[PDB]
């Protein structure tokens, strides 16, 4: 089970299906995954 | 011309109950119809803005090369558009 409510992202015309279904609890788990490096100081 | 001067025996055979009811319905039904088809159009009058505009404006987003809103480089759900 998703237990409401979650995010919807329209990607279409009105009335014709066509968009994306999020939801906030598993989004997290992708969101507690990423960790971009650190930079690294540029070379003299 | 005298030629309508025996109309009123039309109530003889056609009664008025039936017939207020179905014309005051009618009346009404007529009533909304018009008043929003005259709405639909662009004659409207809630919409038009006189004497003055009431609400916040929209703003429009602009677009990328491909004719679709940009993405943002860190957004963990894609952007929102109504028109592909
Ligand atoms: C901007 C105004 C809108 C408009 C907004 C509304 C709204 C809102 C309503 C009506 C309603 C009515 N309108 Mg109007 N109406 C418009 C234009 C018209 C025109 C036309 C030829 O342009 C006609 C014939 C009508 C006719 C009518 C009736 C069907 C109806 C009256 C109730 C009824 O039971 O009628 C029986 C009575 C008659 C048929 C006689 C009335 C006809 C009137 C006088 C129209 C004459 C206008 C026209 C310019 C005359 C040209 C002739 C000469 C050169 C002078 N409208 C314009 C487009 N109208 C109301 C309704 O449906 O109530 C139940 C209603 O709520
Ligand atoms: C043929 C079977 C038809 C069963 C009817 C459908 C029930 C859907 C689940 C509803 C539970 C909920 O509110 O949400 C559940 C959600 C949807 O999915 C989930 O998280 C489910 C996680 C596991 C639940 C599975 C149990 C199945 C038991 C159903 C009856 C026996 C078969
Ligand atoms: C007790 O008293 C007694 C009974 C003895 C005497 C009683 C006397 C009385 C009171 C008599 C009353 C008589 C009355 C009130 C009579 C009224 C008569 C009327 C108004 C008659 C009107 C008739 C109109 C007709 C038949 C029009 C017909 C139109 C047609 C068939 C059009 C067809 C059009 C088409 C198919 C085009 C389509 C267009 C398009 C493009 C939209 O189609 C796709
Ligand atoms: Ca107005």
């Amino acid at each position: 089970c998703d237990f409401p409510p979650q995010d919807v992202v329209q990607t279409g015309y009105r009335g014709l299906g066509m968009q994306q279904n999020y939801n906030p609890k598993l989004l997290q788990k992708v969101i507690d995954a990423t960790q971009v490096p650190d930079a690294i100081p540029a070379a003299t | 011309s005298d030629k309508f001067a025996g109309m009123y025996k039309l109530w003889t055979f056609i009664d008025p109950r039936r017939t207020l009811i179905f014309i005051v319905a009618f009346q009404i039904m007529l009533g909304i119809l018009i008043h929003m088809i005259v709405l639909g159009s662009d004659l409207n009058w809630h919409n038009d803005g006189i004497p003055r505009f009431y609400s916040p404006r929209p703003v429009d987003v602009a677009v990328g090369p491909a004719g679709i809103p940009l993405e943002i480089p860190g957004s963990p759900m894609p952007q929102a558009r109504n028109y592909n």
